[PDB]
């Protein structure tokens, strides 16, 4: 069982499998190691292969993982690392910032932008408040929250170049989104808190 | 009641049933800013990778392939042609001299002895073919820079032209680096300028020489082409 750690790791992997990509076969390699939790981790909760054209709901997954972790009194906040190894582009989900630092470790920890050329041996590092920083100059103050503006990452993988296109999705039928939010609020209100 | 809807309430309600979270993700379906305005002149090389060009006389915009209505309604697969290798396509449709006549006509009309310099650069034909494939009949023009390398001006016949994503990919990826690609408009219509990257890079070669000169046999120049090419050469000289 080892439910304190094992059950949490399983739930997080299930979240990532269920909500990351809305459709298609998700090539995910799960980790079966307690080193996930140990500080200075070099091993991920899960590693997800990225396919050209598919949309990956990054921000929703990230904020959901942060919620689950804070519910379990885990101090650290997660970190996503999208990297090009030369053969394929991989999204690795580390619960805490790894040891691969900005100081000449690989290709610079490229920041967020509308379009990011991701050459071989290069990485993109997404943290806690990077999503809000990226969305700030693109939406009005009321829309900054995830409930109304979601960040997503599309992959443009071609043999001649691989690029990551970060986009911001909103709801067209605001009324229907409001109804779904009403359903979620009802479910939350019914469930018992501590 | 409805107030106080913390992110925690949202994520808890979802943790109850993942299907509600899927519903939320489904409703958030429209990107925020697909279309980006762009003004001429534009260096196509220094451009983001996947983008269509919806150029029009009043405005000139750049959108994404995923959400380009014209590129979506039409067969998105369309017709994948094997133009992948510059040299492959060069020696594939140099044989089709009955087509591509306008290209040979323009270079021959110049006959500056730089017809050799047009033949030396196979990149040129590549551009023409692809611009003809995805974006209809082109009108080629050849001018002489201070550099021995001739510059090319392929003119496109269109009030509102839709340069697809695949075309820009092919051009920039296979020819881009070797030759500066740019877009601007002359009086009558928009054009794509193919240029040598200063003198920093000269690449590739072949020499058919008189084999092609005997071949051209100075085919007839239609008066429609004659007027268009003459006026466009004059207007280029005015620039
Ligand atoms: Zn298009």
């Amino acid at each position: 069982m080892a439910s304190p750690e094992e059950r949490l790791l399983d739930e997080l992997n299930n979240v990532i499998v269920s909500f990351l990509c809305d459709s298609g076969s998700l090539e995910v390699e799960r980790c079966s190691g307690a080193h996930v939790f140990s500080r200075g981790s070099s091993q991920p909760l899960c590693t997800v292969k990225l396919r050209h054209g598919q949309i990956y709901h990054l921000e929703f997954v990230y904020k959901f993982l942060a919620f689950k972790l804070k519910n379990c009194n885990y101090p650290s906040s997660p970190v996503f690392v999208i990297s090009n190894n030369g053969l394929a582009t991989t999204l690795r989900c580390f619960l805490h910032e790894p040891s691969g630092l900005r100081s000449g470790q690989s290709g610079p920890c490229l920041g967020l932008s509308t379009d990011v050329d991701l050459p071989k041996n290069s990485i993109i590092m997404l943290g806690q408040d990077d999503f809000i920083k990226f969305k700030s100059p693109l939406v009005f103050p009321a829309e900054l929250d995830l409930l109304k503006s979601m960040v997503v990452c599309r992959a443009y993988i071609t043999e001649h170049r691989t690029t990551m296109q970060f986009l911001v999705f909103q709801a067209a039928n605001a009324q229907k989104a409001s109804r779904v939010m009403d359903m979620i609020s009802d479910m939350s209100q019914q469930l018992s808190r501590s | 009641d409805r107030s106080h809807f913390s992110l925690r309430d949202f994520f808890r309600g979802i943790s109850a049933n993942f299907e509600l979270g899927k519903d939320f993700l489904r409703e958030m379906n429209t990107p925020i800013h697909v279309s980006e305005a762009v003004f001429l002149p534009l260096s196509l090389c220094t451009l983001s990778p996947g983008r269509c060009l919806r150029l029009s006389p009043f405005g000139h915009s750049l959108t994404l392939g995923s959400h380009c209505e014209i590129c979506i309604n039409r067969s998105q697969v369309h017709v994948p042609q094997e133009f992948s290798s510059t040299q492959l396509s060069f020696f594939n449709n140099v044989h089709k001299i009955i087509p591509n006549k306008t290209f040979y006509v323009s270079l021959l009309s110049s006959s500056p002895s730089a017809v050799k310099a047009g033949l030396s650069q196979p990149s040129l034909l590549y551009a023409y073919l692809v611009t003809g494939h995805f974006c209809g009949t082109i009108c080629p023009i050849f001018s002489t820079n201070g550099k021995g390398r001739l510059i090319m001006h392929l003119l496109l016949q269109g009030t509102s032209l839709h340069i697809p994503e695949t075309c820009l990919k092919l051009l920039c990826e296979n020819i881009g680096p070797t030759y500066e690609l740019a877009v601007d408009l002359v009086g009558d219509a928009f054009c794509i300028k193919v240029s040598p990257r200063d003198t920093v890079y000269e690449k590739a070669v072949n020499v058919d020489e008189d084999a092609i000169y005997e071949a051209i046999k100075d085919l007839e120049c239609g008066d429609e082409l004659r007027l268009q090419i003459i006026n466009y050469t004059q207007l280029i000289l005015e620039n």
